């Protein structure tokens, strides 16, 4: 399963 | 940074003349991901060539597997042609049943 | 006996040719099971393993959602990077990101991964302690600071010990006969004369899983690096792996060379000689 949140640079 | 692709053209199983088999061209350690790969029979692009989904390894270099179904013999010659920004023109690697 | 789940992300900007291409793939150990491509005719999370197809619609919808969100954010990261390194919007650039978790035999988290590169070079990576970040340059220090500001390492750690492990175990159970297998390599030695005073010995290892394997040549019981060529482990195209190691030998000394193969599917390591 993928990680829900994606971090912005 | 740009990296030159490595090419390995080989068969899934040990080749036997007249016996159906699978031809693979494995391109790795290249960058960027923009690349063109062709499987050739006697210098001409084969009928149905597909490839795996783009992925990369520890050093971030990409790798792809192109493949088709082939039945090896003695008179036919198979090869893999690769085009990449790091390559001065297309590079062609003939399939060697010893490798 | 220690398994792993990893996701790989690749975003490539293509000025003038529309939005950047986004390709993400999921792996359990050395087996791909999912795939998302923004250039697919109907972009969505797709199964690439037989044992993941049994997941109901909710799984594929949620996975597609997360994949798309990742694509958007990556697209924003491209722009942010253009601003950081002060680069043109007419040039092509690439962001790569691998993450994932290692399930230990004791059922607890063994290893954690969250690392990302820009244009093929390290950008920012989660440290082994799973609490701090390492930035490769000045531009990445901004990302590091702002990631520390919103406690992202901790938030990812919650996933590492949560959904990641749960779903990893699930995948392991569902694909037991293909993921928890240890298929040994079919091996053999071949002989290929180089001239009249030399000949190449090639040690083969075909159809093994996982990809982890060791091939060495020895002369009189002593490892040899001189005049040897070991090719990069390659996929079979059917879920297996291959590898061969060659050594150039003086004609007449063939019987003093031995090939040594170590693999998880092998009860004991193999010692092979050329059998004409």
């Amino acid at each position: 399963i993928r990680y829900p949140k994606t971090f912005g640079w | 940074i740009q990296r030159t692709p490595k090419i390995q053209v080989y068969s899934r199983h040990p080749p036997e003349n007249g016996k159906p088999n699978f031809l693979n061209c494995y391109v790795s350690g290249f960058h960027p991901s923009d690349i063109e790969v062709d499987l050739l029979k006697n210098g001409e692009k084969m009928g149905k060539v597909e490839h795996s989904d783009l992925s990369f390894s520890k050093d971030w270099s990409f790798y792809l597997l192109y493949y088709t179904e082939f039945t090896p013999n003695e008179k036919d010659e198979y090869a893999c042609r690769v085009n990449h920004v790091t390559l001065s023109g297309p590079r062609t690697v003939k399939w060697d049943r010893d490798m | 006996g220690s398994h792993s789940m990893k996701y790989f992300y690749t975003s490539v900007s293509r000025p003038g040719r529309g939005e950047p291409r986004f390709i993400s793939v999921g792996y359990v150990d050395d087996t791909q099971f999912v795939r998302f491509d923004s250039d697919a005719e109907s972009p969505r999370e797709e199964p690439r393993a037989p044992w993941v197809e049994q997941e109901g619609p909710e799984y594929w919808e949620e996975a597609t959602r997360r994949a798309k969100e990742a694509a958007q954010t990556h697209r924003e990261n491209l722009r942010t990077a253009l601003r950081y390194y002060n680069q043109s919007e007419a040039g092509s650039h690439t962001i790569q990101k691998m993450y994932g978790c290692d399930l230990g035999p004791d059922g607890r988290l063994l290893r954690g991964y969250h690392q990302s590169a820009y244009d093929g070079k390290d950008y920012i990576a989660l440290n082994g302690d799973l609490r701090s970040w390492t930035a490769a340059d000045m531009a990445a220090q901004n990302t590091q600071r702002k990631w520390e500001g919103n406690r992202y390492a901790e938030r990812f750690r919650a996933y590492l010990e949560g959904e990641c492990l749960e779903w990893l175990r699930r995948y392991l159970e569902n694909g037991k006969e293909t993921l928890q297998r240890a298929d040994p390599p079919k091996t053999h030695v071949t002989h290929h004369p180089v001239s009249d005073h030399e000949a190449t010995l090639r040690c083969w290892a075909l159809g093994f899983y996982p990809a982890e394997i060791t091939l060495t040549w020895q002369r009189d019981g002593e490892e040899q690096t001189q005049d040897t060529e070991f090719v990069e482990t390659r996929p079979g195209g059917d879920g297996t792996f291959q590898k061969w190691g060659a050594v150039v030998v003086p004609s007449g000394e063939e019987q003093r060379y031995t090939c040594h193969v170590q693999h998880e599917g092998l009860p004991e390591p193999l010692t092979l000689r050329w059998e004409p």
